[PDB]
DNA sequence: GGGGTGGTCGCTGTTCAATACATGCACAGGATGTATATATCTGACACGTGCCTGGAGACTAGGGAGTAATCCCCTTGGCGGTTAAAACGCGGGGGACAGCGCGTACGTGCGTTTAAGCGGTGCTAGAGCTGTCTACGACCAATTGAGCGGCCTCGGCACCGGGATTCTCCAGGGCGGCCGCGTATAGGGTCCAGCCC
DNA sequence: GGGCTGGACCCTATACGCGGCCGCCCTGGAGAATCCCGGTGCCGAGGCCGCTCAATTGGTCGTAGACAGCTCTAGCACCGCTTAAACGCACGTACGCGCTGTCCCCCGCGTTTTAACCGCCAAGGGGATTACTCCCTAGTCTCCAGGCACGTGTCAGATATATACATCCTGTGCATGTATTGAACAGCGACCACCCC
C-alpha cells in the first residue's frame, strides 16, 4: 500500500526523465500542480518518500544525501 | 579664599524654567548642558572667524555668525535660530 | 566564428586600466549640467569657475570611489563578488552618511 | 553721571548673557574687532538651541514620569530626532546610554 | 534654459568606470540609480555650502575657492585648487 | 483634559480693503504654540501663521498675528477678493493637538501626492497612501487630519520617518494605525472596521519635528465615504 | 526539578536589560588598572584624576557600543546572527581606522 | 610599581555586556581577544594624547580636562567632563 | 634703520620664509603675541614634510622614468605610506588617482 | 596695474632642488603642494593656539608648536619634525 | 655601479680616555644619508648615529658624526673598555645599501625574536621567521641584513607590511623571498638553493619608512650553516 | 455391497487491518520575569545670603567698513563638426540564492572563587594661587632686496606607428574508466550401449 | 527377456573481456592585449628681468610669564569585609559552513545613435580695485549689581516589598503523511458421507 505522494514521486520521476537524475527542487515544482498536493506539507511529504524509497532502494541517489542531490530509479 | 569659576549652569536652569516651569535637572545634566553650550559657541565662533578671515574682514558681525549658523545648523533648525537671532538683534537695535 | 573572452576577465582588464589612470571619468558637460540644475536651487541665475566645477567634480569622483571600494569590501565580506544596493547602504551607514 | 545698570540681555530679550558672549568672542582670538549685534545674535542663538533641547529632555522626562531631566533623558532627546543628532553625531554624552534597538532578524519568530 | 533632468546624465558606463577604478568585478544593475541617489546627495550638501559662503561673499559666481571652503568644513579637504 | 480652542468670532462679513481681526481662547496655556490656517472651499489648507507670530513662507504681509498664553489673535488688513475662506487656529503645545471651531469670513519644492477618492462599506479597511516629494523624507514627521463637516478638523496622528515613531488620538487607537516606506517616501494610514461616522476628507500634512514648526505643507486629501 | 530557557532567548532580555540601563559595563578598578599600565608607557609615575580614569571609562565604553553596533550590522549582512573578528575588521576598514 | 597584564582586566563577561547593549545576540569566543586589541589601540591613542596634554602644561597630574582634549582632537566630543 | 640685509630663513638654515610664516602666525588671530622662535620652528616643520613628500615623489617619478613630479606621484608616495597616509586620510588630491589594488577573492584561479 | 598674490611655490621649488636636483615639478603638482603646506601650516597653528588657551597663555612660543607638532605628526614624522624644528631654533638662537 | 663604501681606518688600537676617529669615503654623493653601527662579538649591531650627524636613542654624547656629501667621519671621545668593537658605517641614500669594511677598535621595548640556528643542507629552502612586539607592525619595514665572516654585513631587502611592498638587492633577487604575516606580527624570509656560499649570520632590522630613518634595532640573528 | 461425486476439512495465496514511526498544530499549565503600586529615607537639588569683580554707562579716536565708479576678464551663450562614447540588443555562463546535512561552536544554568566595591585612615605630592621682576614681544621709522608678475625658449613627455612579447580561449587530441554485447565455461537435460533383475 | 545405469552428446545459465563511448588532462595555435622602442611636435616649466612692498634693523617700552614660596586638596597607598560578578564545567541545540541544484541576470560584444569635446567667436556681467568718508568699535575710567561660593532644608527618586499580569517552554493529545507485517478471508487439493447400480 504505497503512499499517495510516494506514487507522485516515483511517477514523476518517469515523466519528468532527466537521465541524469531529477533533484527534489523540480520533483517539486512539478508535482505542485497536481490536485490533492498539499500546499502546506507536500514537500515534507515528498522527503519522506523520497528517503523511504532510497531506504527501499527503488531510488538512486546520482550524489548528495538525504534530500541533496538528484535521483533516478533503479533498473527494476 | 576661593575664587569664582563660572558656567551657564543658572541661564540653563532659567530657560529650563521658562520651557517647563516644574521640572528639574541634575547636576550631570547640568554639566551636560553646559558642555552643550560651549560646544557650539566655539563651533559657531570658530565658523564666524573663518569667514571673516576668508572675505578678509576684521570684524565678526551678526552677519557673520548668520552665516555661521546657517553653515552649522541643519534643515530648520537653521532657519528657526535665525529667526530667534534677527528677532534678538532688531529688538536690541530698537532699544 | 567570433572570438570571445570569459565573462569577467574584461572586467578586470577594466579595473587595472582604471586603477593606472587618472584622468576623470564621469563626462565633463553632463557634471557641469548636473551641477547647475542643484544648484539652481539654492540661488538663481548662478555662475560658476571652470576651476569651481572641476573642483566638485574631483571631490565627487573620490568620493564615489572610496565608496565602491567599501561597497565591494562588504559585498566580498558577504561572499559575494556582485556590489549590491543593500552592499552600498551597509558601507554608507558604517561610514555615517 | 552713573545711574542704574541692567543688562544687555534683558535689552535684546535674552536669557543667555549677551555682555558675557561678547568679552568671551573678544578675549577669544576669533578676530580683531567684535560688532556689537554679533554677541546678541549668537546669545540668541544659543539661547534657542539650549530650549529645544531642554523642552524635548522634559517632555522625556515626563514621558518616564520623573521630574528631573538626567542624561539619560538628554540623551534619549537628541537621539531621537534627526536634525540634533546630525549636529551631535561626534558627540558623546556621559551615562546617555543608548537608544533601545534590535534589529528585526535577531527576535524569535 | 531651465535644467530638468541632468541626474541621468552620469551615465552606467560612468558608473561602472567608477567602480572598476573601486576595484569592483561584478555591478548589480540596481547600483545605477542607488549612485545616482548618493551622489547627488553629496552633490546638494557640498553645493549647499558653496552657495552659502558665494552668498556671504555678497558674489553671484561660486569659486573653486568657495568649493573648497565648503568641502574642508564637510571633511573633504581637496589639494589642487588654491587650498 | 483636552484644550479645547475657542475661536469667539465663528462668523462675519467685512467690505473690501478694511482690517479683520479674529480672536481665539485656549482653554489651558499653551505656551504660544498657536498657528493659523487658511481654507478656501473644495481646497486643502494653507498656512498664514506659526508661532502665534510668524509669517509662514510666501504669504502676503497682510496678516499678522499676536498674542501668548491662552488669548490669540488674528489680523487681516487689506481684504481681497480671495480672502474669502475658513479660518483655524491649532495649538500643539500639548500632545493631543486640537483645531479651532473654524471661522467662516466672506466679503462684498515640496510636492505631497495623496490618492483620490474613496468608496468603501462598512466594516471594510482602507489604506491611503501619501506620496513625499521635494524634500529630505526623513527629516519631517508626516500628520494626519481628519476632516468633517459635523465636528471640524481633527488630528489623528502622525508618524516620523527617521525612526517609525507614533503617536495617535485617543479617539483613534485601535482605529488608525501609521506606516512608513523609506524606500518609496510614502506613507499608509489604515482605517480599520469603516463605519458611517469615518464619511470625511483625510489630508496628510508635513511637519518638521521642530516644536515650533507646524503643519507646513498639506496633501490635496482623499475623501472617504462610507456607504 | 531543573529548567532552562531555549538558546537565542536570554540573550533578547539581556540586550533589552542593558540597552535600558546607562550606567558602566566595564569593571571600574580593573579599568583603572589598565589605564594606569598603558600611560606608565608614555610617562612614569603619573597621576590620574579619578574624573579622568571615569572619563575614559565613559569614551571606551561608547566608542565599543558604537563599534558593536556597526560589527551586529556587517553579521546580519553577511546573513549570520554571529559577529565575528571578520566583521569587526570590516566594520573598522569602512569606518576608516 | 609597575603593572603588567591589564588588558586581561575587560573580562569576556563585561565584553558580552557591551555587545549586549551595542544589540549583539550572538558572538564568536574570539571576538573577546579582537576586542581587548580593539580598546588596547583606542587607549593608547588617547592616553597618548592626554599624556601630551598634560605633558604642555607641566602637569604631572592628567586631568580629565586634558582627556576632555585629547578626544575631541581625536573627533570624540564627551560631554560631562568638560568643566 | 635698515642696511645690507640678511633673511630669518639664513640664520635659522631654513629654505622656507621665516618672516612670511612669522607675517601669518600674527595676522592669523591665533594669539595676541606670537615668540620669535616659533615661526622658527614651524617652518623648519613645514620644510621637513615637504622635503619627505617631494623626495618620495621624486623617487616614485624615477621608477616611472618620468623627470618631472606629478599629482600621481605625489599620491603614489603619499598613499604608499603608512603614517604620511595617516596624517593625509581626509584628504584628496587631484588628478592623484588610485592606488592599484584588486582583492585576492576577484582573481582567477 | 594689477595686485599681487603669495604663494610657496619658489620654496618648494628650492627644496625639490636641494632634495632632486633633477627633477622638476608641474604646475599642478605645485599646486597640490601649496595646498599642502598651507594646510599643515593651519593645522600646527590651530593646535598650538588652542594649547595656549587650554593653558592661559597670550603668547605661542617655540614650546606650543613643538606640543601640536607632537600631537598632530605620527609616529616618526613627530620625531624627525621636531629634530629639524630644535636644530633650526638652535642654530636661529646661535645665530 | 653599486656605492662602494670605504673605511679607510681598517684597524685602530687605542688606550683609556683618549680619542678615536673613523672616516668613511663614497663613491657618490649620499646627500647625509649614513649610519654607524657598533658590533661586539657574537652581538647584534646597535645603532649609534643616523643620518650622519643624529645621536641615536639611548646613545651618549661620546659619540660624534660628522659629514655630507661623500666624506663622513665618526669620532669617539672618551674611550672605555666597552667600546671594544667593530664599526661599520651603512648608506642609504641609493636603494642598493651598503655597509662599510668594519673598523675594529681594541682598547689595551621594541623587541625583534629571531629563531635560533639552523643546520640545513645544499639545495635546500629555509624560512626564518621574525617575531615584532612592542612596536606599531605596520609603521616600519623590516631589513634583512647578510654577515658573511669574509664579505661582511650585506644588505638583503626589506619588506613593507602596510602594502606587502618589497626591495631586493639584486645579489639576492631569487635567492630570498619576504613574506608577511599581520596577524602574528611576523615577518619571514626564504631562501632557496641553499649553497655553502649561503652559510653566514642573518640579522633583522626595523627601519622606519623616513628616508633619514636608519635600521635602528636588530634581532640576535639566526645563523644558517650549509654543509 | 462396491464404484464414484459433491461436501467439507486442511493447506495455502491475497491483501487489509492494525502496527509502527515521524512531524505540524493547538492548548493547558508550570516557571520565571516584568510592570505596577506602596512605604522609607537620604542626599541631591533648589533657594537664600554675602560680596566682589566684571559688566554697564559715558566719552574719545581712528581706522575699518560701506558706497560710487571704472576696467576688463572670464563666464555664459551660440555654432559647426567629429568622432568617442553611450545606448541597445542578444547569447550564455557563472554567480546569486535556495535548500538541506551535519557537527561543532556557543548559549544557558549551577557551583566555586575571587576580586571588585565600599568604608575608613593616613600622608604627602603637587595643583593652584600670589608676589617679584626681568626679559622678551609689541610698535615705529627707514631701508632695501627678496619675492612676485611678465616674457621667452626648448626639452620632457604625450601621441602615433610598429613590431615583439605575453596572456587568454578553446578545439582537438591523447589517455583512462565505465557501459553494451558477445564468449569460454560448466550445470544439467537428453541419447546411445552394456548390464542386472 | 527388458529397463537401469554409465558414459557421452547436446540445451542452456553464467563470469568476464573487448569494442564504443564519455569524461579528464595537455597543449599548440589563433588572436587579442600589452609592452618596448623610436620619431615628432608642442606647450608649459624653468629661468631671466623689472619693480614694489614687505621684511629687516635698531631702538624703546611695558607687561606676560618665569620663578619662589606657600597652602590645602585630592590623588594615592593600605586594610578589612561582604557579596556579586567571573570562572570552570556540563550539556545540549541551532547556526555556520559545506555541498548541491536551479535559473536569471549581468558580462561580453556587435551595431546604431547621439551628444561630448573642441575650436572659434561674441557679448556683457560682475569681480576686483581705487578713492572717499563716516560711523562703529576699541580703549579708558567709574561704579554698581549680577552672578558665583557657601550654607541649608526638603522632597524626588532610589530602595525594599508585595502583587498582578505576560511570555516562555514543554508535555500531551490529535491530525497529516510514510512503510511494515500478522492474520482474516477465500480458492483449490484431498478425505469422507452418501447415491447408483
Amino acid at each position: 500500500q504505497p503512499g499517495k505522494y510516494s506514487q507522485l514521486v516515483v511517477e514523476t520521476i518517469r515523466r519528468l526523465g532527466e537521465r541524469n537524475g531529477s533533484s527534489l527542487a523540480k520533483i517539486y515544482t512539478e508535482a505542485k500542480k497536481v490536485p490533492w498536493f498539499d500546499q502546506q506539507n507536500g514537500r515534507t511529504y515528498l522527503k519522506y518518500s523520497i528517503k523511504a524509497l532510497v531506504q527501499n532502494d527503488t531510488l538512486l541517489q546520482v550524489k548528495g544525501t538525504g534530500a541533496n542531490g538528484s535521483f533516478k530509479l533503479n533498473r527494476k | 579664599k576661593r575664587s569664582r569659576k563660572e558656567s551657564y549652569s543658572i541661564y540653563v536652569y532659567k530657560v529650563l524654567k521658562q520651557v517647563h516651569p516644574d521640572t528639574g535637572i541634575s547636576s550631570k545634566a547640568m554639566g551636560i548642558m553646559n558642555s552643550f553650550v560651549n560646544d557650539i559657541f566655539e563651533r559657531i565662533a570658530g565658523e564666524a572667524s573663518r569667514l571673516a578671515h576668508y572675505n578678509k574682514r576684521s570684524t565678526i558681525t551678526s552677519r557673520e555668525i548668520q552665516t555661521a549658523v546657517r553653515l552649522l545648523l541643519p534643515g530648520e533648525l537653521a532657519k528657526h535660530a535665525v529667526s530667534e537671532g534677527t528677532k534678538a538683534v532688531t529688538k536690541y537695535t530698537s532699544a | 566564428k567570433p572570438h570571445r573572452y570569459r565573462p569577467g576577465t574584461v572586467a578586470l582588464r577594466e579595473i587595472r586600466r582604471y586603477q593606472k589612470s587618472t584622468e576623470l571619468l564621469i563626462r565633463k558637460l553632463p557634471f557641469q549640467r548636473l551641477v547647475r540644475e542643484i544648484a539652481q536651487d539654492f540661488k538663481t541665475d548662478l555662475r560658476f569657475q571652470s576651476s569651481a566645477v572641476m573642483a566638485l567634480q574631483e571631490a565627487c569622483e573620490a568620493y564615489l570611489v572610496g565608496l565602491f571600494e567599501d561597497t565591494n569590501l562588504c559585498a566580498i565580506h558577504a561572499k559575494r563578488v556582485t556590489i549590491m544596493p543593500k552592499d552600498i547602504q551597509l558601507a554608507r551607514r558604517i561610514r555615517g552618511e | 553721571a552713573r545711574a542704574k545698570a541692567k543688562t544687555r540681555s534683558s535689552r535684546a530679550g535674552l536669557q543667555f548673557p549677551v555682555g558675557r558672549v561678547h568679552r568671551l568672542l573678544r578675549k577669544g582670538n576669533y578676530s580683531e574687532r567684535v560688532g556689537a549685534g554679533a554677541p546678541v545674535y549668537l546669545a540668541a542663538v544659543l539661547e534657542y538651541l539650549t530650549a529645544e533641547i531642554l523642552e524635548l529632555a522634559g517632555n522625556a522626562a515626563r514621558d518616564n514620569k520623573k521630574t528631573r531631566i538626567i542624561p539619560r533623558h538628554l540623551q534619549l532627546a537628541i537621539r531621537n530626532d534627526e536634525e540634533l543628532n546630525k549636529l551631535l553625531g561626534r558627540v558623546t554624552i556621559a551615562q546617555g546610554g543608548v537608544l533601545p534597538n534590535i534589529q528585526a532578524v535577531l527576535l524569535p519568530k | 534654459k531651465v535644467l530638468r533632468d541632468n541626474i541621468q546624465g552620469i551615465t552606467k558606463p560612468a558608473i561602472r568606470r567608477l567602480a572598476r577604478r573601486g576595484g569592483v568585478k561584478r555591478i548589480s544593475g540596481l547600483i545605477y540609480e542607488e549612485t545616482r541617489g548618493v551622489l547627488k546627495v553629496f552633490l546638494e550638501n557640498v553645493i549647499r555650502d558653496a552657495v552659502t559662503y558665494t552668498e556671504h561673499a555678497k558674489r553671484k559666481t561660486v569659486t573653486a575657492m568657495d568649493v573648497v571652503y565648503a568641502l574642508k568644513r564637510q571633511g573633504r579637504t581637496l589639494y589642487g585648487f588654491g587650498g | 483634559m483636552d484644550i479645547k480652542m475657542t475661536q469667539s468670532p465663528s462668523s462675519m462679513h467685512a467690505s473690501l480693503g478694511e482690517r479683520v481681526t479674529i480672536t481665539c481662547k485656549a482653554s489651558q496655556d499653551i505656551r504660544s504654540y498657536l498657528s493659523w490656517y487658511q481654507q478656501k472651499p473644495w481646497k486643502s489648507p494653507k498656512t498664514l501663521i506659526y508661532y502665534a507670530t510668524s509669517l509662514a513662507d510666501g504669504v502676503p504681509s497682510r496678516f499678522s498675528g499676536s498674542g501668548s498664553g491662552q488669548d490669540f489673535s488674528l489680523t487681516i488688513n487689506n481684504l481681497e477678493s480671495d480672502d474669502t475662506a475658513t479660518y483655524y487656529c491649532l495649538q500643539h503645545g500639548e500632545s493631543p493637538y486640537t483645531f479651532g471651531s473654524g471661522t467662516k469670513l466672506e466679503i462684498k519644492e515640496v510636492q505631497l501626492q495623496q490618492s483620490g477618492p474613496e468608496l468603501v462599506e462598512p466594516g471594510t479597511s482602507v489604506k491611503m497612501p501619501c506620496k513625499a516629494s521635494g524634500y529630505t523624507f526623513t527629516s519631517y514627521t508626516i500628520q494626519w487630519v481628519k476632516q468633517t463637516p459635523r465636528q471640524g478638523l481633527e488630528w489623528i496622528g502622525y508618524i516620523y520617518p527617521y525612526n517609525a515613531g507614533t503617536k495617535y488620538n485617543e479617539k483613534f487607537k485601535g482605529k488608525a494605525t501609521l506606516t512608513s516606506d523609506k524606500s518609496s517616501s510614502t506613507v499608509y494610514m489604515e482605517l480599520s472596521s469603516l463605519t458611517s461616522e469615518d464619511s470625511a476628507v483625510y489630508y496628510c500634512a508635513r511637519k518638521s519635528s521642530r516644536l515650533r514648526s507646524t503643519l507646513d505643507y498639506w496633501g490635496q486629501g482623499t475623501s472617504v465615504t462610507v456607504s
